[PDB]
């Protein structure tokens, strides 16, 4: 599954949101 | 061809964000998983990102555009400044080393509990120097993996 670079990306997609 | 493990990875995600399991994320839930993080979105900035995406005009986010969302915001890659955002939020107590403990405490608060053995198996398959610790440049390097 490799969970860990998962949450890496989402916790990047909450950055990009919060512009 | 979509994978079921693909498919797998999309609700597990979803599901981060949709914390009362109802098939739509709205902007308390959102901003819950933002607030997890460190940021401070106002109600009026997470309704103008549900907005971005909701193609149906409901005000909230349901799953195809969720998908759509990830599309769009999760376009390739991790800059720099941003890899090292992610690694702050994991490295808790900014001593530049994420132990076993430290990434189980974030995960857990993120809201995605696994097994002890399972968030060994992240330090140890990310450890590459071998103190059982993941620092930045191991961070780095484990996101280019398979
Ligand atoms: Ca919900
Ligand atoms: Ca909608
Ligand atoms: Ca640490
Ligand atoms: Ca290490």
């Amino acid at each position: 599954r490799k969970k860990w670079k998962q949450s890496v990306r989402l916790i990047s997609l909450c950055q990009r949101l919060s512009r | 061809q979509l994978t079921e493990e693909q498919i797998a990875e999309f609700k597990e995600a979803f599901s981060l964000f949709d914390k009362d399991g109802d098939g739509t994320i709205t902007t308390k839930e959102l901003g819950t998983v933002m607030r997890s993080l460190g940021q401070n979105p106002t109600e009026a900035e997470l309704q103008d990102m549900i907005n971005e995406v909701d193609a149906d005009g409901n005000g909230t986010i349901d799953f195809p555009e969720f998908l759509t969302m990830m599309a769009r915001k999760m376009k390739d890659t991790d800059s720099e400044e941003e890899i090292r955002e992610a690694f702050r939020v994991f490295d808790k107590d900014g001593n530049g080393y994420i132990s076993a403990a430290e990434l189980r405490h974030v995960m857990t608060n993120l809201g995605e509990k696994l097994t002890d053995e399972e968030v060994d198996e992240m330090i140890r398959e990310a450890d590459i120097d071998g103190d059982g610790q993941v620092n930045y440049e191991e961070f780095v390097q484990m996101m280019t993996a398979k």
